[PDB]
RNA sequence: CCUGCGGCGUGCACGUCCCAACUGGGACGUGCACCGGCCGCAGGAACAGCAACGGAGCGAGUUGCACGUCCCAACUGGGACGUGCACACUCGCUCACACAU
């Protein structure tokens, strides 16, 4: 789709239609992956996310 | 058909087959509300009202043998006085 | 023109194992050499996912540049469970050119056939040696 | 940073959990109260009460509707009730606040929350410069007339701010960020921005980037996270992922003015009693009559939302009375014991 | 450990006791400043839900009970400025305390439809001007001008400009600048209300032995209101009204207009119960049985402000009881009404229901 | 008729003959002034200075010149054209 | 006109007849712009001021 | 110099001409002065001509204070589609208009004599 | 007795014309502001009450999406066959009627 984005030093979303950000790195698409309730790939996604350290729990906790 | 008519506003610009008119009377027109000329000649119906609550515009869908290039700068348009509401109604 | 050392840098953090440049030439040749038999090479996320689910053996080639990752992050693990070797490619557009469709596909399923038995075996062996992180 | 056993006072007051933050900055009416062993801290509730008193900041997918993304969460979490506080169109992504069970009581209070969208608009014809679009967006500001897209009761809604984030001339497709009041239709706004610029235009993509005080940086989680968290809980009995995904409802009332009440007043308020001055442990500067406030226990929980019937100065200058009437009780009854009628008089 | 982890694992509950409950009211707005430091007569009353805080009123009442510190433009007269504000804001009444001549800019406090009752009380306010003068013939040196100014610091003699010779005071004065080539100087003067600074310039000229006259004048302060105290221009008033009538925005109008209580922050305060507000409005004297708090230092025949617990200036009164007497008494009239500011029926009629009254 | 001592010559601001005042009474506007020999030299033009120690500038006719008077020259004024000081005091 | 001023560190007005302040910056005129009651440029005045962060609502306090 | 003068200007002094564009603007004003009715000088005349509908280019001086005397005219120009650009000082405008007295703002119409320079300046401004 | 209200041709701004700055000059029309005591009207005659008998929680009224299977010509849009999923008042029930040591 059209809406893509990159991040600044503060980790804030800068919205653009450009495929390459100012710093040369690719822009991440702004829309989440399509969801289907009958999805039986919870275990597999956890395995891969954990392997590469992208799980929510692995990130630093918030400061609420 | 129009028993009476009052000046809705003056001319604005053109957006494809529509004629934006800047409305001077505070009252907010109705939708699908006939816009007539001075001589009670129906030209079109209101389609969209946009802008602030006291300086706003209205787009009309010229229909029965009428054109956007027909009208010209500084032209004025009329509307049925009964097809209006008070600004207060729409506002809080 | 884009190099091979910067294009790889453009991929995501989950694109491992990532075929080196020589192995990249090999996989593109294998896909081009296999595009021939229409029904012996599958294309598409849904198609590859379906064939993996019903359990079709072969090699699964992923695209390094994918975002959001949640559309295909589950496929590496399924391939690992079913003992179906897989690897990532530096860029999706390269794969699209490999099939000559001009529309890069995220994933491709390459099966085995006599016409390209040697190239398929070499690529599979190289991929197995590369290892899984 | 802090050793696990450091005293709570060793951490500055500006780093407390979500409704006790800056409690020392509040006006203290009295410190003397008898703490009770009941209740739980907002973030240390069991997993069975965390889900019931929690909300999710879901990044809505593209295709499904908002009522279908909320039914999905209810089915996934096996919760009795689930609601949301603003409807995102079936083709529109962005933030969506999904309240779980006991948190749904706040849905109404979240309806008037100011929203922030990022919209993509395609213009039928071309403009000479981006300055034209910037000026057009400038004049599409303030209170504006809007018609719901395909009731038809022309309404007036406010665009507080806007900013053309990008524009592609060859495509004639632009991206603009808009701060607007709840109920604003950005589809109609794009049509009106097209009409104003003399070329026409339409909205081809939308994404809500903030809904009230909640945004994309503030703990936004995809539906995959909710599904994955439930699977981890059922098949692994791990509540780390589930606690990351679900946040306590107190995070929706952090911007509300606070009136801390004693542990002896919580249950009375839960039964419909009005907040009374003799039970106020602390109150916050800036409380005006007819202002929605949050009643908070001494552990940080949200007893109820109330309407203030006494200003901060009035509380500071009175010894008794009705400091606030109830608007919506959040806490369940019998969480704290019945301890009303045992005051200094008890006559 | 991260602060988030400590928050999720720590107790973080308010401590059961601290033994002290001191209030810090030094930052509360307008007539609630240092509200805790006021002597507390009683804490027992039933507040009423009628009324608003001065700064959190609706827009209609906020405008109706407001004032503007306006940078007067050079050309028009003060009455023109007052009438222009009236036409812009569409208000029934408007007034001002001090009159600036047609060519004089500076501070100009304009009241709006209920602060007009405070115009008389603002007439005696001190005034600071900054005035430009030209001397007919050159002087020896600047020290001569400084000495000449130092000789016009007192209960000076001033006759109005173009005839009842009066006496008006000049508390302070300073020669801010003096250009010798053009013989033009700028001096800042603190003075009492009614002083005609053009007369002062001609007198300063006479004192120097060469004569002189005033070219410009700019009021830099009228009472407790000055250039930094939220002064706004006429364009600001017009723009604020337009933003409220077109975009239905009130923030601009709230920055322009200020609550009338901002004019009464220098007065000693007597807070009264919400049952005594309507009595005071109708003319009842401020009786002791309904006083919550008072400011120490109140003397007999002193101007004080009767205020509600919300911070609203009910009235201006003249005390008939000292602070010591008000602490040591149980009955008797604490103050006598001088100017009722609050509108009647803003609070309900609750006089006559007490124990002794019945 | 009679006269009383107004003060002495202090300086001169153009035509105006500024007379310092030693009395505690403030004269009127255009009040005529006269010398020792009861010869009128002008009328009061302006009355400035501090409340007590103050001065008066007087406009003279065409037959008299401001420089015509030397330093210390004393002036006489009418005792029937004076106001009480207590009137102008607050 | 004659009067002008420059702002010291504390924020007070320092009045002077000079065109250039001791710091080298221009001295701001003391007098406000003339006012016409029939001024039809309120919209145009809030747009420009808002664009440059000069409007009263945009300042602190 | 030039950078210093732009430093002294007010915050609403945008878009601003650089040194080269400033020389072009002064040359344009100097050339346009030869024709009485084809150059408009002063606040009142420029404002009145904009109201009536006159076209051309409006050049402002950024060193003016208070800004409420001209803050609205940039928006009026935008509404009527009149290019405009600020310059460092008013004395420079005055010096280019054959008058030591400064000029707060000026408006230049199109004449065949200086069509090329007026069109160069218009293009340069429109690209800013 | 107390309170509130009312009475007891100069300049300014705008528009239009002549001349020789953020201007001063002239003319023509618009609007706008100015050159302590007594009386009349209206409100009230005020010692400033009220530490719970109206609150809360439930229930009712006032086409798209996902999956699977096939045809065809990207993280796709099309069709078909089936699966599941979404589309302020009153009226009743219950709880207490709470000034929080």
């Amino acid at each position: 789709m059209y809406l893509r984005y990159y991040l600044n030093e503060n980790g804030d979303r800068q919205y653009t239609l450009a495929t390459i950000d100012p710093y040369g790195k690719p822009t991440i698409s702004a829309h989440p992956a399509r969801f289907s309730p009958e999805d039986k790939y919870s275990r597999h996604r956890i395995i891969i996310k954990k392997r590469f350290g992208l799980l929510l729990t692995q990130q630093p906790e918030p400061i609420l | 058909p129009p028993e009476s008519v009052i000046p809705l506003g003056h001319y604005g610009w053109t957006v494809q087959d529509d004629l934006i008119c800047k409305v001077d009377i505070e009252d907010v027109p109705y939708f699908n509300a006939p816009i007539f000329l001075e001589n009670k000649e129906q030209i079109g119906k209101i389609d969209e009202i946009f802008g602030n609550l006291r300086d706003y515009f209205v787009s009309v869908k010229m229909g029965d043998n009428f054109k956007a290039n027909s009208f010209k700068d500084g032209q004025q348009f009329y509307i049925d006085p009964a097809k209006l509401l008070p600004l207060k109604r729409f506002l809080p | 023109p884009q190099s091979y050392d910067e294009k790889v840098d453009h991929c995501s953090v989950i694109a491992k194992p990532m075929a080196p440049k020589k192995l990249s030439k090999k996989i593109y040749k294998l896909i081009k050499k296999s595009t021939s038999h229409k029904n012996y090479i599958r294309n598409g996320l849904k198609i590859v996912q379906k064939q993996l689910r019903l359990g079709e053996k072969g090699i699964v080639f992923f695209a390094g540049d994918i975002s959001p990752i949640e559309i295909m992050c589950h496929l590496p693990a399924v391939c690992e469970e079913k003992d179906i070797p897989y690897c990532y490619t530096p860029s999706r557009k390269d794969i699209g050119a490999a099939m000559g469709t001009m529309r890069g596909c995220v994933m491709v399923l390459v099966k085995e056939h006599d016409d390209y038995k040697d190239l398929f075996d070499e690529v599979r062996g190289e991929i197995k040696l590369l290892g899984h992180p | 940073k802090i050793e696990p056993t450091e005293s709570v006072t060793k951490l500055d007051t500006a780093y407390w959990p979500l409704l006790l933050k800056n409690f020392d900055r509040l006006n203290v009416r009295t410190n003397h109260y008898t703490p009770l062993p009941f209740g739980h801290s907002p973030l240390k509730r069991p997993i069975a009460e965390y889900v019931k008193a929690g909300f999710i900041n879901v990044d809505k997918p593209s295709n499904p509707s908002s009522h279908e993304v909320v039914s999905w969460i209810k089915r996934i979490l096996k919760v009795e009730k689930t609601g949301h506080s603003g409807t995102l169109d079936p083709k529109v992504t962005g933030c969506l606040i999904v309240c779980i069970d006991r948190a749904t009581r706040l849905v109404k209070s979240q309806q008037n929350a100011g929203k922030e969208y990022v919209a993509v608009f395609s213009l039928h014809s071309a403009v000479e410069n981006v300055k034209k679009v910037t000026q057009g967006l400038e004049k599409l500001r303030g209170a504006l007339f809007q018609r719901p897209p395909l009731k038809r009761q022309l309404r007036v809604r406010s665009v507080y701010d806007s900013k053309l984030l990008d524009f592609d001339k060859d495509r004639n497709i632009g991206v603009f960020w808009v701060s607007c009041e709840a109920g604003s239709y950005i589809r109609t706004m794009c049509v009106h921005l097209g009409l104003m610029l003399g070329v026409g235009g339409q909205m081809i993509e939308l994404r809500r980037v903030r809904s009230g005080i909640q945004g994309e940086k503030e703990g936004m989680v995809t539906m995959h996270d909710i599904l994955d968290a439930q699977w981890a809980y059922e098949n692994h009995k791990d509540e780390s992922y589930l606690r990351r995904v679900i946040k306590p409802l107190e995070g929706l009332l952090v911007a509300h003015k606070r009136i801390f009440i004693k542990d002896s007043a919580v249950n009375a308020v839960c039964y419909g009693a009005k907040v009374l001055l003799p039970g106020i442990l602390r109150y916050e500067d800036g409380i005006e009559i007819d202002q929605e406030i949050v009643i908070v226990t001494t552990k940080g929980e949200a007893v109820a939302l109330a309407i203030a019937l006494m200003t901060t100065s009035t509380m500071a200058s009175c010894d008794h009375g009705v400091a606030a009437k109830l608007k919506r009780v959040i806490m369940e009854r019998d969480t704290y014991p019945r301890k009303w009628g045992l005051g200094p008089k008890a006559s």
